[PDB]
């Protein structure tokens, strides 16, 4: 839900 | 009292990893397009400008909260719930922070400043500029400096209120460290005026405000010809 309504945000969180 | 060895060793943590992010972040003149100097090139240019650096300061945002600890605990789901609604918020404090009195222009970074006017050549409704720097002169009126920045931005990404929040009794008990933190340090810088606390935590009144105003901002920005880039725009814009 909230992680595919936001992919680039959710991207940023993992490039970690 | 004092500050604990630990909020301390905490303070300075929050303190440097906001160094940090940030170097990690505009150590670089951004490959954004440059500021012109008129036309519709400028129009849309100026406001490419602005889009885009935010962009990198979403990037910021998402790597300094990442340092903020108890952050990466919750879930990837309360995890953009909470980014996704203080990143306007968080902006406006940096915004506030970076903001100069006596030439009353925001500098982003060096060699990179913006006046009001710059804001509406931006493409920005006055709605929304106003709002912003009445904010920036209000916030340089309780004299914050860096930790009671880190600290207040932290404590700001952790409001268990914000939309669609799976674990906010959890959020809340995360942000409580911070609140004290804080408390116990502003008792410190100025023992003699206890309501310089309340007037600090009154400010993130007023970012809920800006929030919306900025929310009428994009609403407004969607109704030209003007689009936000995807990552903005998934934060920012409306969409199924
Ligand atoms: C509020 C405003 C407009 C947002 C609207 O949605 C639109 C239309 C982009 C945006 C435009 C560029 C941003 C700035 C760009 C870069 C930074 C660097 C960072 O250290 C701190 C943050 C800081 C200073 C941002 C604060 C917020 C600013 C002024």
């Amino acid at each position: 839900s909230l992680t595919e309504r936001h992919k680039i945000l959710h991207r940023l969180l993992q490039e970690g | 009292v004092q500050l604990t060895a630990a909020q301390e060793l905490m303070i300075q943590q929050l303190v440097a990893a906001q160094l940090q992010c940030n170097k990690r972040s505009f150590s670089d003149q951004p490959k954004v397009t440059p500021w012109p100097l008129q036309s519709r090139d400028a129009r849309q240019q100026r406001f490419a400008h602005f889009t885009e650096l935010a962009i990198i300061s979403v990037q910021e945002i998402v790597d300094f909260a990442k340092q903020v600890p108890g952050f990466l605990q919750l879930g990837r789901e309360d995890q953009i719930a909470l980014l996704k609604a203080s990143t306007i918020e968080i902006m406006l404090l940096e915004t506030a922070r970076r903001y100069n009195h006596e030439t009353e222009c925001i500098t982003f970074l060096k060699d990179f400043t913006y006046s009001k006017d710059d804001f509406h050549r931006a493409g920005l409704q006055v709605e929304f500029i106003n709002p912003i720097f009445e904010f920036s002169r209000a916030m340089r009126r309780l004299g914050l400096d860096d930790a009671e920045y880190a600290l207040l931005i932290a404590i700001n990404i952790f409001s268990a209120d914000r939309p669609n929040v799976q674990e906010p009794g959890r959020v809340e008990a995360l942000q409580q460290p911070y609140v004290e933190a804080l408390l116990s340090y502003t008792r410190i810088k100025r023992p003699q005026d206890q309501l310089r606390f309340p007037r600090m935590l009154m400010k993130l009144v007023s970012l809920r405000t800006l929030s919306s105003v900025h929310s009428e901002q994009v609403f407004a920005l969607r109704l030209q010809d003007k689009k936000l880039p995807p990552l903005l725009s998934e934060i920012w814009d409306v969409h199924e």
